[PDB]
């Protein structure tokens, strides 16, 4: 575990994108406000 | 900036890359949420997708809720309340870790907008 450069995060992300619908389902789950 | 502190919503999906500072890290929340995100898949290749997705912080600083981080979500907390505003308790959380220190809340999403001026808060919008 370290701090990744821009390029190194952006290399370790691409095409490993959560589906959209993660959003749908941390609304679900995690989507509690203050 | 130098640093910057990824949110959940940067994971999910193009990026504005530009803005994203040279060295980045998340937090234990978004470790939490991913996880939960492959938990949750309900067909083998929307898992498999999303168990990439949480593989992708494996090497990555993930940065702890630690005291300096809960002082701050409380001041945060507070402000908010007072303004009438609101954030999902989550993502008050990941700003109070970044805010804490004093880094900035990488965002591809609307929700840390309402915090938008408070002390030692800056997002960035990607
Ligand atoms: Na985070
Ligand atoms: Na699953
Ligand atoms: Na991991
Ligand atoms: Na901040």
């Amino acid at each position: 575990r370290r701090w990744l450069s821009k390029t190194e995060f952006l290399s370790r992300l691409r095409g490993a994108q959560a589906d959209p619908g993660l959003r749908n389902d941390l609304a679900v789950l995690a989507g509690d406000t203050t | 900036p130098a640093a910057g502190v990824l949110d959940t919503s940067v994971f999910i999906a193009q990026l504005d890359e530009a803005l994203i500072p040279d060295r980045v890290a998340t937090t234990v929340v978004t470790l939490a949420e991913l996880r939960v995100g492959v938990l949750a898949a309900a067909t083998t290749d929307i898992r498999a997708q999303r168990l990439a997705t949480l593989e992708s912080v494996a090497d990555m600083e993930t940065l702890p809720v630690d005291d300096d981080a809960a002082r701050m979500w409380a001041r945060l907390r507070i402000h908010l309340a007072e303004s009438g505003r609101r954030v999902r308790i989550n993502d008050l959380w990941i700003a109070a870790v970044a805010a804490s220190r004093a880094l900035p809340v990488i965002t591809q999403d609307d929700d840390f907008a309402a915090l938008d001026g408070a002390a030692s808060v800056e997002i960035i919008r990607v």
